[PDB]
């Protein structure tokens, strides 16, 4: 309690909550949700076409600089409409304060590409095309980072599985590399670690 | 699903960008297998290429036809640069057999398959 | 057949396959890439060398995970090649050097080596022994090397008869040696009728050689289908080239012939494409300065 | 000189060097994509193939509106 | 025995001048890099054994394959190893390289660096020590110790 449990702020959640209904008033356009949880970092969650209007306007309105960019991740979640969810996290010179930007998408619908208000996302950009899927119209360079060049997939998918489609080794008879479907020398023992008698209580969705 | 498009408002465009393609990937081959030093002649090559434009007849949403000439550009690029090398396009050919049947008596023999 | 020895799952890298593999030879060149076929299927090869460890080493990178593994022997043992040859599904023979050493001759060792190893491997009830020779293996003369090889082929025979005989013709692939001689210049003019066959259509015959019975007892051959003249071939290696411990053994078996034999079936008949010499020509004709 | 007997001649034997011209079976009233069974990929390979041998820049929609070889020589003798 | 003796003279000569040098190429991939670097420290020196840091590979005596191989790096790491000069060695240092490791499964890792080259001298630890990296060099040194190379090229 006064120890071994850390201290939850009050005047800085009051203020993260006002301000998110400061911006949720002050963009009508596009706004669904506004979230603060208990450790006080304010979120936005956002239609797919007002993405560089928001960046716009939380680059500037000088009560709120935000000129510090973080991370693009389009986070995947099956089961959805929309699966992939862009995710801004956006940090303040003047302020010392922390909002999430996240939108939603899905797999063909692209989005607007912000590098041309935050020149740090181009590579971000190009990364997250070359692992996800999400396309960026008006940008200047897609190519692939992160992944070979003959390697297609996106595999950052929870299609794609653990180990690859593709194994590489050498070979003297055309003396080179090659390609073969995949050959595990060991099973990846799976482990089931799913406890019963309801591990968080609160978070209880209504039951179907 | 009133979807956003891509590049094309219908099939046309998309035959149009993909024909497009296939015509940059026809003059595309004689210089990069003359610069990369391979084994194989042009016309091989060629026909792999059309091969590989033959394997997805049955692509039919503009969204995805827009996305297959998207990659096709993305590696049309990768292949006028050399990002790439020898490797990779002796992996767009299957040469080191894998011979892998597919008759049901030598999926039977050779077997514990479908 | 013993458990653990039957077939599994799909091919290469841990596919355990119907044989288990004892390969004589393989520190040169065929049965380097016979190793090297052997671990694209993936079974276990027992191979020795009294060589340097660096060939072995160098075949090493083949196989899967502790599969292949190696061992030593000479030509003056029997319990080498017992130990060798104790548990062996199959068992190929390749010798043979092509000059002369200051104790091993052309004499006796296609004489002394697979009597002692194919006696010991009918010992051991092994199936399907395979031993190479060369094409026109003749008692005729003017050829020591192919006269030895009719007199292993003899050996063979009559010691476990049914040994399968493999005579292929001059072999092309990437570390060819008649080959790399034909490419080996700086006035002469001859004659005579030859025609090659590729390294790998070579190999894949052998495998299906040693895993698709109805194959002992009579032997077969493997020829490419190029047959045309010397002339062309010296205008084809040179062109291609764009140029304008040696024995005359040599120039005697590139001077000697190849004619065919219908008594016995090739590649057709057992099954595997035959491939011409033209783009693995031009793989194997490097070395050249600015032309490419 | 570049009427078109010389055009449509140059056309006839670079059709002939075409590779998969299946049989030659040349014509003025051809229309080789609904009456020869040669699809839209040869199609655009014969259009770019005149634009490599002795065409012009042939751009996409009239490159893609030849379909035959009456076309092919009335454009080129249009043109040139 | 005037022959084989003169034989065994020189190649014992020839084989202590190899396994004298041993000058390595300067390879280091990740974190296994900075545990070289850490055995080019004061406390632990190489240049007592004459292994010294020589950045082009086609001098390099050995190579030691140190961090985590890729997919997208291994024709590279190939093609650097298939030009040197014909005695070769590869000294796999680091559970990364000999055997995958942590990331043994997780595409676009060559499961080992056994499936590219052949590889002599394993040194397995994340990372190894220093120490042990020494060590797997005078192990090395001694397989140099064993070539018998001239007399095998005698009595052949
Ligand atoms: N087209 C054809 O049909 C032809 C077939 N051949 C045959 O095919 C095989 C490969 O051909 P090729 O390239 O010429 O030769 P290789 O160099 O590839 O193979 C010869 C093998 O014989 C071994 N060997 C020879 N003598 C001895 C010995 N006294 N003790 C131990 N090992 C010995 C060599 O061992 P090591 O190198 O370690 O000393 C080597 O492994 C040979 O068996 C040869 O007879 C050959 C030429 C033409
Ligand atoms: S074995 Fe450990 S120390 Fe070496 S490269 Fe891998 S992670 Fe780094």
């Amino acid at each position: 309690t006064r120890p071994t449990v850390r201290p939850r702020n009050d005047v800085a959640h009051k203020q993260l909550s006002a301000f998110g209904e400061y911006v949720a008033e002050i963009l009508p356009k596009y706004v669904q949700q506004v979230q603060v949880s208990c450790f006080s970092e304010l979120e936005i969650c956002i239609h797919p076409d007002g993405v560089i209007p928001v960046l716009t306007f939380l680059r500037d309105h000088s009560n709120a600089q935000f000129k510090s960019l973080a991370d693009l991740t389009a986070v995947d979640i099956p089961t959805r409409q929309n699966r992939f969810e862009i995710v801004y996290n956006l940090l303040s010179l003047r302020f010392n304060s922390r909002i999430r930007v996240k939108t939603y998408t899905d797999e063909l619908t692209p989005v607007e590409s912000s590098v041309s208000v935050y020149k740090a996302a181009n590579w971000y950009e190009r990364e997250i095309w070359d692992m996800f899927g999400v396309f960026f119209a008006n940008h200047p360079d897609l190519r692939r980072i992160l992944t070979d060049y003959g390697f297609e997939g996106h595999p950052f998918r929870k299609d794609f599985p653990l180990s690859g489609y593709v194994e590489l080794r050498y070979d003297d008879e055309v003396k080179r590399v090659v390609a073969e479907p995949v050959e595990l020398a060991q099973e990846f023992r799976k482990f089931d670690l799913n406890s019963p008698w309801e591990a968080f209580p609160a978070y209880r969705q209504p039951p179907e | 699903t009133s979807v956003k498009p891509i590049f094309s408002r219908d099939m046309n465009e998309a035959k149009r960008r993909v024909r497009e393609l296939y015509r940059a990937w026809y003059r595309e081959v004689p210089n990069t297998v003359h610069l990369f030093q391979l084994d194989i002649s042009v016309k091989q090559g060629r026909d792999k290429v059309r091969e590989m434009f033959k394997k997805n007849a049955h692509v039919t949403d503009p969204r995805v036809v827009d996305l297959l000439v998207i990659k096709g550009k993305m590696e049309l690029e990768e292949t006028i640069n050399v990002w790439k090398q020898r490797t990779h396009v002796m992996r767009f050919f299957h040469e080191t057999e894998a011979p892998r049947p597919k008759d049901f008596l030598s999926k039977f023999y050779v077997g514990h398959d479908p | 057949l013993h458990h653990a020895v039957i077939p599994h799952g799909k091919g290469g890298r841990s596919s355990v396959s119907g044989i288990v593999a004892t390969v004589f030879g393989a520190t040169g060149f065929l049965g380097r890439y016979l190793v090297n076929h052997l671990g694209r299927m993936g079974s276990q090869v027992i191979v020795p060398y009294r060589c340097e460890p660096y060939d072995t080493m160098h075949l090493r990178p083949m196989g899967d995970l502790g599969q292949i593994i190696f061992m030593d022997w000479n030509g003056r043992d029997k319990d080498s090649i017992r130990r060798a040859v104790e548990h062996s599904n199959v068992v190929i023979n390749l010798v043979g050097r092509e000059w002369e050493t200051k104790n091993f001759d052309f004499e006796d060792v296609f004489v002394k080596i697979p009597q002692a190893i194919a006696q010991v491997s009918k010992e051991a009830g092994v199936e399907k022994f395979i031993h190479i020779s060369h094409l026109n293996a003749d008692i005729k003369s003017s050829s020591k090397y192919l006269r030895n090889k009719a007199v292993g082929e003899k050996e063979v025979r009559e010691t476990f008869p049914e040994a399968t005989i493999i005579k292929p013709a001059d072999i092309f692939g990437r570390e060819d040696r008649f080959l790399n001689y034909f490419a080996n210049i700086r006035s002469l003019g001859k004659k005579t009728v030859k025609q090659p066959v590729y390294i790998v259509d070579v190999t894949k015959g052998i495998i299906n050689a040693i895993k698709d019975p109805d194959a002992r007892g009579k032997t077969f051959a493997f020829v490419g289908p190029n047959r045309y003249l010397l002339f062309d071939l010296v205008q084809y290696v040179f062109a291609v080239a764009h140029r304008p411990w040696t024995t005359r053994d040599k120039v005697e078996r590139i001077h000697t012939t190849d004619r065919t034999l219908p008594h016995l079936p090739g590649l057709e008949d057992l099954g595997v494409q035959a491939t011409p010499l033209e783009l693995k020509a031009i793989e194997v004709l490097r070395r050249h300065r600015t032309y490419r | 000189p570049l009427t078109l007997e010389g055009i449509k001649d140059r056309v006839l034997y670079v059709l002939k060097l075409y590779d998969k011209i299946d049989p030659e079976k040349l014509s003025v009233n051809s229309h080789f994509m609904k009456d020869l069974g040669l699809d839209s990929l040869d199609q655009v390979e014969i259009i770019m193939a005149m634009e490599d041998e002795f065409g012009f820049e042939i751009p996409d929609i009239d490159a893609e509106k030849l379909m035959c070889p009456q076309e092919i020589v009335d454009y080129i003798a249009d043109k040139k | 025995s005037r022959g084989e003796y003169v034989v065994a003279k020189l190649d014992d000569l020839i084989n202590w001048a190899r396994r004298s040098s041993l000058w390595p190429m300067t390879f280091g991939l990740a974190c296994c890099a900075v545990e070289m670097m850490h055995m080019a420290a004061p406390r632990y020196d190489m240049d007592r054994f004459g292994v010294v840091f020589r950045a082009s590979p086609r001098q390099s005596d050995v190579m030691i394959v140190a961090g985590t191989l890729t997919n997208k790096m291994a024709p590279a790491l190939r093609k650097v190893y298939d030009q040197m000069p014909e005695p070769r060695y590869v000294v796999s240092m680091g559970s990364c390289a000999n055997g995958g490791g942590y990331y043994h499964y997780s595409y676009s890792v060559v499961r080992g660096c056994d499936r590219i080259v052949p590889v002599d001298i394993y040194v397995p630890g994340c990372p190894p020590t220093a120490e042990a990296l020494l060590y797997g060099i005078l192990q090395l040194q001694k397989k140099i110790k064993r070539e018998k190379r001239l007399r095998i090229w005698y009595r052949r």
